């Protein structure tokens, strides 16, 4: 099999973009460089299970930041949520992987 | 698949539609340009020795 | 080929409040061309109608989990895109 | 039991591997794909029926005494066509010959 | 306080993203080494746009062969049934072309391009002794074919067009080089043609040369000609 | 010109009796329609379309990119060229 | 940090910042929070004292000088006044 209709070729055409990436940011500088941190190891940590990787984020962020945290992975979505400002995070990653992390009002 | 019985029907009027526009699709180019590129450039070997 | 069906299972809420999601995510389909703006306008008009905060997560595939409120949560679905909707506050 | 048969008739032409019938609920079951692609038929499947639908309502708000009846879009690379129907939809991919 | 925000996560987000990042890391870089070493377009713009011109030719090419969509067909297609019983052979017409600027004048000759398989060559001029002329060349191609209704022939457009001061029966293309085309006139001299640079009008758009009598120009009018299979020198 | 004779060509013939040309910010530029309601709505509803089409083909692949479309109907059909400038539409009619 | 009202000393805004953090960070309920702040700064420098917990509320209250405080956590607001 080749050309059309293999997710092989979409991938090797996505392959070399293998590491983090974002430019729109307020966030503290600390706390960003924290969650940046914390949501790669947990993206590598978890391959298989998103939900798993949202869970270790989200345990990791709220126990280091107190309660009333969410966040959401992807490789396709869109989103609206209304916040308070220094605490929106949203990054990509792999190439194809976006992830949206901030607090509750 | 089972359902009812204008599947058959629905299938075969969506499919010889799409077989003969894929038919004649197949049959020529449609999007191609003669010489896309390449009128020749030269500027060691002059074609003058002015 | 018409238009697309309704698939709910996670609840709470009551069925008013899910029927009033229903059509409201159907008439943003409908008249909206784009998930962006379909968010949005589901947002503003269940924030006019019922207090803020509401919240939306709009697309095609992706996990999520968050904390909301009592009655709070609903699991509705049209075709493969996909919608979920929660208070925050 | 023959609708395979004309399936793989249609295979036959050169330069042509998808075929893909999604139905109202879409679920895209008729595929010439292997294991690994369902999940580029959801793709397909999902964003050709948002397509299709949105074009059928345009075509009945330009005019109610006109029905829609085949589509293609080329690329640089590809082509593909789909045919709508009044609760099926039908997505044939072909591949540009040089 | 409080705040909104919205934003849409996207295949090609994604891509144009990192390639700008591509983009600006390589212009950092390229800053860093130098350091160490050392509004909207109008509508007129638009209109004259080559990608308008392009878009142009596509359309009006792609109307006339859906236009023409059943004789394609009929053209690549069709096989002859009776031919499995009957002995001799049978002919089937299948396109006629002819354009408004050649006419009162004849049309002799043809050559084809091994690049394409759909482009061919066509000389004009005259055989009658008496009404000897100017000439012209043109070339056609299989891509703008045009139905022929009975009593109504419509005329079809050259890709590329050029004229001379005489009549022209010659055309010979190089072989493996398909761009070079050389051509003879009725008054005893030859001339070269390479429609790669058809692409530019900003002048007339004159042949590389042309023979004269100082450079040896025949003193009868020339109808055979035939390139050299070589690479090194052109003859 | 030139363009000015191809595009006399492309109108005159019957059954084709309509050209429009959209800029990027979807204002009408010169065209060939009359009804002026009928040309707006065509320009909007068109370039819709186009917007979703380009979104089907970037979403289906990233490095691939789009120029055509046409719609075809029982009794009308449309030819779409869009480009990083402008979108250039054809209107054409069946017996 | 956030701290835009005092009558203290420097180490007074400190250990107020240390124990309003850890009881913030133990426990959730205001009435739980508030008996560790009040009872546990009573222990350390006497009667009487008072702590006041809320994200949004209204107050004016007397007291001594060098004996009123008024800060903030993300979403929480504390006073600290002496009177008694």
């Amino acid at each position: 099999p080749d050309g059309p209709c293999n997710i092989d070729t979409i991938r090797q055409y996505v392959t070399p973009l293998n590491y983090p990436l974002e430019k729109m940011s307020d966030m503290a500088e600390e706390m960003r460089a924290e969650c940046k941190e914390i949501v790669v190891n947990a993206i590598e940590k978890h391959e298989d299970s998103y939900e798993l990787a949202a869970r270790h984020i989200k345990e990791q962020m709220d126990k280091k930041y107190g309660p009333s945290w969410h966040c959401v992975m992807g490789e396709g979505f869109g989103f609206e949520i209304s916040y308070e400002m220094k605490h929106l995070m949203y990054m990509f990653h792999k190439g194809y992987v976006a992830i949206v992390v901030f607090k509750g009002l | 698949e089972r359902e009812e019985s204008y599947l058959s029907s629905c299938r075969r009027l969506i499919q010889q539609c799409t077989d003969k526009y894929v038919k004649q699709n197949n049959a020529i180019d449609i999007y191609g340009t003669y010489f896309p590129e390449g009128p020749p450039v030269e500027d060691e070997s002059l074609g003058t020795a002015s | 080929s018409t238009d697309r069906k309704a698939i709910i299972k996670n609840a709470d809420m009551p069925e008013d409040m899910q029927s009033d999601a229903v059509e409201v995510a159907l008439q943003a389909l409908e008249k909206f061309n784009i998930e962006k703006d379909i968010a949005a306008y589901i947002k503003k008009e269940f924030d006019k109608k019922y207090q803020p905060t509401w919240h939306c997560i709009v697309g095609r595939n992706f996990g999520s989990y968050v904390t909301h409120e009592t009655h709070s949560f609903l699991y509705f679905y049209f075709g493969q895109v996909a919608i979920l909707l929660f208070k925050s506050g | 039991g023959d609708i395979e048969e004309l399936l793989k008739q249609i295979t036959n032409h050169p330069g042509v591997q998808g075929i893909i019938i999604v139905n109202t609920d879409g679920i895209p079951i008729r595929h010439t794909f292997q294991e690994h692609s369902r999940l580029l038929a959801v793709q397909y499947s999902a964003l050709f029926q948002s397509l299709a639908m949105k074009a059928r309502n345009a075509v009945l708000e330009i005019d109610n005494n006109n029905e829609l009846l085949f589509l293609r879009v080329r690329t640089k690379k590809h082509e593909v066509l789909v045919a709508p129907d009044t609760k099926y939809l039908l997505i044939v991919i072909q591949q540009v010959e040089s | 306080p409080s705040a909104t925000f919205s934003a849409m996560a996207t295949a090609w987000e994604i891509y144009d993203a990192y390639e700008e990042d591509r983009i600006q890391t390589e212009k950092s870089a390229a800053a860093v080494q130098k350091k160490t070493t050392s509004g909207a377009k109008t509508a007129e713009e638009v209109l004259s746009s080559a990608a308008y011109k392009h878009s142009l030719k596509i359309i009006e090419r792609m109307v006339n062969q859906n236009d023409c969509h059943d004789i394609i067909e009929d053209f690549k297609y069709w096989e002859d049934e009776s031919d499995l019983y009957k002995e001799d052979g049978n002919l089937l017409p299948l396109w006629q072309f002819f354009t408004n600027k050649v006419k009162h004048r004849a049309v002799t000759s043809i050559a084809l391009n091994n690049r394409y398989k759909d482009l061919f060559a066509v000389g004009f001029g005259s055989y009658d002794f008496q009404r000897q002329g100017k000439g012209a060349i043109h070339c056609f191609t299989l891509k703008n074919t045009v139905p022929t209704v009975p009593n109504s022939p419509l005329p079809a457009h050259p890709e590329m067009s050029f004229t001379v001061s005489s009549g022209v029966m010659c055309l010979s293309f190089h072989p493996v080089e398909t761009s070079l085309l050389a051509c003879g006139l009725y008054d005893g001299s030859v001339c070269v043609f390479d429609l790669r640079m058809h692409d530019k009008p900003k002048e007339e758009a004159k042949q590389i040369c042309q023979a004269t009598v100082r450079s040896g120009k025949h003193t009868e009018p020339v109808w055979e000609v035939q390139w050299c299979r070589s690479t090194v020198d052109l003859r | 010109s030139e363009i000015e004779e191809s595009f006399q060509r492309i109108s005159q013939r019957p059954n084709v009796t309509g050209i429009i040309v959209v800029n990027n910010e979807g204002t009408p530029i010169r065209s060939t329609i009359e009804d002026t309601a009928t040309q707006n709505q065509y320009a909007h509803l068109i370039t819709a379309l186009a917007a979703k089409a380009r979104h089907c083909v970037r979403d289906l692949d990233p490095t691939n990119d789009i120029c055509f479309l046409r719609i075809r109907s029982k009794k009308n059909e449309i030819m779409v060229a869009p480009d990083k400038d402008f979108t250039l539409i054809v209107i054409q009619r069946f017996s």
